[PDB]
RNA sequence: ACUCUGGUUCCUCUGCAUUUAACCGUGAAAAUCUUUCGCCUUUUACUAAAGAUUUCCGUGCAAAGGAGCAUACAUUGAGUAAAUUUUUGGAGUCCCCUCGAAAGAGCGGGA
């Protein structure tokens, strides 16, 4: 995890510099719990917010209408 | 008791009081008739047909090849297992039509 | 037969083998156990008697009463029956 | 050619055969084998060396095995699950030696006493710690806390029961007093696992606040018992009871992580020493081999990863 | 019961609706042995 | 080279017995407690099927069919096919009186 | 213990030291008994004070003469089985990062 | 209390539904009717 | 099992065992002579057809000769040792 | 004293049903390939035998999960309940000679 030293291309956008595997992003297999996955879909769909799906989510614990999540 | 003593020497299945069921197609109702010698008066037409049925049987039993101990491919269970087939009960002449 | 304890059954399988038995008076008889009984009366053929002084005799047959036997030495193979 | 650190057949080994989320995994203290289980309810045993063949597979739980620990002499495996039951599995027989059928809800964690008479501390969704003695059907101690308890351990002398749960505070119950002698306060969210250092001086405790805090559990401490805080791992929306464990030399600490990475921290500096990739879901349980520098990690991805690490 | 579709299938004499085994009494078997007689061989042994 | 020319029954393993094999071998030293016995008679008077019972009693895993004679001692395949004992076969067993 | 039929075997196959009414001491592997307290000792030996030893064999002691017997030594002596998985070697796939 | 009281309820509901007997390993292999 | 352990007590109303029957219920000391050439003097509180007894507050005496004796608070005596039971004239009903 | 389990009926998955004299099937199809017979102006569709493989209609058992019906704790693997000659209701005790500081031991002897 030691970062790559030196400048970065002015020409490529951040989209183009990004780590990727397919033409548009890094696809990788995953194994969630089926129950909690379904719970999070339905919270986003019905309430407007869900818990953040990212690994290494950092401070961004909630996604979507975060104002409702905190309230 | 006299009847029980009679069943012991009955033709199969009647010397059995218990067993597995068979398919209706498996039970060859007439096969005992041509296994034994043709009755003394039967026409040549019939005598030849006894031999020919006997030949089929001898050819079957000669070329048996016992059945492979292998996995049971349930076609219709694989069909029942998908959204595309449903089940019901019908009169045989309705399903036939 | 009706059930009887394993020691008596093993004694009946000791028949036909050599055995040694000591009587309550102390004499040691070695012989071939030709018969046993459920009360463990014993008939020994071909017997050698040993007195407590260490002398000995051959005896052609002996019957020893069951309640006068102190212990027997059976043969080894009976542990497999 | 490259450096090698263990008798492993390869520097990393992938162990496959589980059918569900692997919640728990532990090495035998003698170092010969390891046992792993989870949502698939079977307990799989694996040799640490050679082909790592799955030489045995215990079955019997009617629920997910939430936690699983060897007794210190390695003669028995303690396991507990969502079938409200703690079971002790005899290793030579492969059989349920005891079944402590006395919890009233899911049992989240279990820990056998390190030495002396074998006692089994257990914590449960009924809110109670219980200590079960192999010789009696009835528990020796029932410590009713008000809220569901998710993690438990004895202290090294096996006379205090340390537990944590939904209230985030760790309780320490003193088994001669039947009172909480002190509490360790500092986690922001529910505790997911507690583990006791080999020397017994320290515990770590993992929590859904994404920190591991190291606590000094010695009888006398001259001041604050909070020794330090480790960070880097993450707990996701699955809210798994991510375990934690100690290196047998205490120089290193591990915790489960939802970010797929197997984290190792150095106890003294609190720096991350390893952040190994390779899992594809929550790394629920992590442990060190007791004699040799080998890492166990058990994923929600149904994979177990064994591998060497340079424990310098 | 002689002319049911799967006779005795629901009774104690056969295992159940899968219709895999049967176990009759001698009154049953002897009545059936009589009714079959037009189809059966007279031979009592294989020596023929 | 794989000429399966088998002409007699052969057992890959020793079958289980009620007696230990070591007790049989040790009884060999004692001729008081052994007998050498012929079994004789007319054809099909039940000799081999009688030995099948002693086999079944002394060998817990010995299988007798419900509807055919095992004929353990008819080891030759021609004896299997002809249905009669053709060559004498010995059987040594330990049995209780 | 012994003859309590759920625990009939309570000392069977232990090495036991048997004292008879004549003062003899036998020692052997106690491996059968009878309702008359007859006992059968495998690999039996006798012992006397001076300690003098003699080898006997498989000894049957008529129960009438037994004073008492005691445990002398243990019986002789010599995670189960199964498995489903496999454990081929492998390596760690690098995931994405922020 | 009441904040922990709500979290105590949530954990009870989530764990019960997650580890429900009706969802344990092998179940939901539904029979066609 | 226990049926013939309960039916036993009929004959003791009249047989020679009556000296034990009176010794219990009227509480007479009895000087039970035994094998080992020892005397036991005590109050029988139970007995049976085989002549077991339980003895309270026992004095044991013998010659060893010089006289020696021992005091035993309670005892069970296996009846095969009992030679001769005597209602002791050196004691009484109590 | 330990852990071990509710009956039935049905569905579906998985595994096994080779030491075949012979038989998962007390019944009995079709194909391919190789070869040999007979039709035949060719091929297909065929005749009728051999050998080698396939497919198809079926079979058994074990184990796991589920679904319906009416409902019962025992019970499996591990392991409970006779004072009359031959054993478990006493032919038991006591006393001399011998070797040896010491305590036993002689088919020792005596009441
Ligand atoms: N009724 C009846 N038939 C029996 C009995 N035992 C044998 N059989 C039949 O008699 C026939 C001969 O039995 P085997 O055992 O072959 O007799 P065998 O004497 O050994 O025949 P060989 O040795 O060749 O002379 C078979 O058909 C058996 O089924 C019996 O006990 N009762
Ligand atoms: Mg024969
Ligand atoms: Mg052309």
């Amino acid at each position: 995890f030691k970062p790559e030293s030196g400048p970065v291309n002015h020409f490529k956008s951040e989209q183009q510099r990004s780590q990727k595997n397919t033409l548009t992003g890094f696809v990788e297999p995953a194994h969630l719990n089926e129950f909690h996955f379904n719970r999070q879909i339905r919270s986003f769909d019905t309430l407007g917010y869900a818990q953040n799906p990212t690994a290494e989510s950092g401070t961004t614990h909630f996604v979507g209408d975060v104002k409702k999540a905190e309230a | 008791t006299a009847n029980g003593l009679a069943l012991l020497w009955a033709p199969r299945p009647f010397n059995l009081r218990s067993g597995r069921t068979r398919r209706a197609v498996d039970v060859p109702l007439v096969k005992s008739w041509y296994r034994e010698h043709c009755p003394a008066g039967m026409p040549v037409k019939v005598r030849v047909s006894y031999q020919k049925l006997l030949k089929v049987f001898v050819l079957n039993a000669l070329k048996h090849r016992p059945p492979k101990p292998q996995k049971r491919r349930y076609l219709f269970r694989s069909f029942k297992a998908t959204k595309f087939f449903q089940t019901t009960t019908l009169d045989w002449v309705e399903a036939g039509l | 037969m009706t059930s009887v304890g394993v020691p008596i059954k093993i004694l009946h399988e000791a028949e036909g083998h050599m055995v040694t038995l000591e009587t309550v008076t102390g004499e040691v008889y070695r012989g071939k156990l030709s018969e046993a009984e459920d009360n463990m009366n014993c008939q020994l053929a071909e017997t050698v008697v040993t007195f407590r002084d260490g002398r000995s005799h051959q005896l052609d047959n002996v019957f020893i009463r069951g309640n006068k036997i102190r212990f027997m030495i059976l043969p080894d193979m009976l542990k497999n029956a | 050619t490259a450096q090698r650190f263990s008798n492993l057949m390869a520097p990393t080994m992938v162990l496959l055969g589980h059918e569900g989320e692997i919640y728990t995994g532990a090495f035998s203290p003698d170092g010969t084998c390891l046992a792993t289980s989870g949502y698939d309810q079977k307990i799989f045993f694996w040799n640490v060396y050679g082909e790592c063949e799955n030489f045995s597979t215990i079955k019997g739980h009617s629920g997910a095995v939430m936690d699983l620990k060897f007794t210190t002499d390695s003669s028995s495996l303690v396991s507990c699950g969502t079938d409200k039951s703690v079971r002790v599995w005899d290793m030579e027989t492969g059989t349920c030696a005891r079944r402590f059928r006395t919890h009233t809800d899911f049992v989240n964690a279990v820990h056998p006493s390190r030495r002396g008479v074998t006692l089994v501390a257990s914590a449960s969704d009924d809110g109670t710690c219980r200590v079960h003695d192999m010789r009696t059907k009835e528990p020796v101690k029932t410590y009713t806390n008000r809220y569901q308890q998710t993690a438990v351990t004895f202290n090294d002398s096996s006379d205090q029961v340390i537990s944590g749960g939904i209230d985030n505070v760790l309780k320490v119950w003193d088994m001669r007093r039947d009172e909480i002698t002190y509490t360790l306060t500092g986690h922001r969210d529910t505790i997911t696992g507690i583990s006791l250092s080999p020397s017994g001086k320290f515990i770590i405790s993992n929590s859904m606040d994404c920190t591991v805090r190291q606590w000094d559990i010695r009888p006398f401490v001259p001041g604050q018992r909070s020794v330090g805080v480790f960070a880097g791992h993450n707990h996701n929306f699955e809210k798994n009871l991510l375990k934690c464990s100690w290196s047998p030399c205490e120089r290193f600490i591990t915790a489960g992580s939802s970010d797929r990475f197997l984290y190792v921290w150095e106890t003294l500096s609190k720096k991350i020493v390893y952040k190994l990739p390779g899992h594809m879901g929550s790394v629920n349980c992590t442990d060190f081999h007791p004699k040799e520098p080998i890492m166990l990690s058990c994923g929600s991805d149904k994979r177990v990863f064994l591998g060497e690490i340079d424990m310098s | 019961w002689f002319y049911d579709h799967k006779p005795l299938a629901t009774t104690r004499f056969v295992n159940g609706p899968t219709y895999r085994k049967w176990a009759f009494s001698i009154p049953q078997m002897s009545t059936l042995y009589r009714l079959a007689n037009q189809l059966l061989t007279d031979l009592v042994d294989d020596n023929y | 080279p794989v000429s399966k020319k088998k002409f007699q029954a052969a057992e890959r393993f020793l079958p289980e017995t009620v007696y230990k094999k070591e007790y049989l071998a040790d009884l060999m030293d004692c001729p008081h407690i052994m007998r050498n016995v012929a079994i004789a008679g007319h054809l099909h008077h039940g000799k081999t099927t009688f030995l099948d019972c002693l086999m079944e009693q002394t060998h817990p895993e010995f299988y007798r069919a419900e509807d055919a004679d095992a004929r353990f001692t008819d080891i030759l395949f021609i004896e299997k096919q002809r249905g009669c004992s053709i060559k004498s076969q010995p059987v040594s067993i330990v049995a209780q009186d | 213990t012994i003859s309590k039929n759920n625990k009939m075997m309570a000392h069977l196959n232990y090495r036991m030291k048997i004292i008879l009414q004549d003062g003899r001491t036998f020692i052997g592997f106690f491996k059968a008994f009878d309702k008359h307290m007859n006992i059968l000792l495998a690999e039996c030996e006798e012992h006397r004070q001076i300690e003098e030893k003699r080898i006997l064999g498989l000894v049957l002691v008529r129960g009438e003469h037994i004073v008492s017997m005691t445990v002398d030594g243990p019986p002789p002596r010599d995670g189960g089985a199964g498995g489903v998985g496999q454990a081929k070697p492998g390596g760690r796939g690098m995931p994405a990062m922020p | 209390d009441s904040i922990l009281e709500e979290k105590s309820r949530k954990w009870k509901q989530l764990q019960g539904k997650r580890y429900s007997e009706k969802k344990k390993f092998g179940m939901s292999d539904t029979q066609k009717e | 099992a226990e049926e013939l352990a309960a039916k036993e007590d009929e004959e003791f109303n009249v047989g020679p065992l009556s000296i034990l029957t009176n010794s219990v219920k009227n509480n007479h000391q009895v000087l039970i002579n035994c094998r080992n050439n020892k005397k036991l003097l005590g109050r029988v509180k139970a007995f049976d057809r085989h002549c077991n007894m339980v003895l309270e507050n026992v004095k044991e005496m013998w010659t060893e000769s010089v006289a020696k004796d021992r005091f035993i608070s309670k005892m069970f005596l296996r009846g095969d040792s009992v030679i001769l039971v005597v209602k002791n004239p050196l004691a009484q009903a109590e």
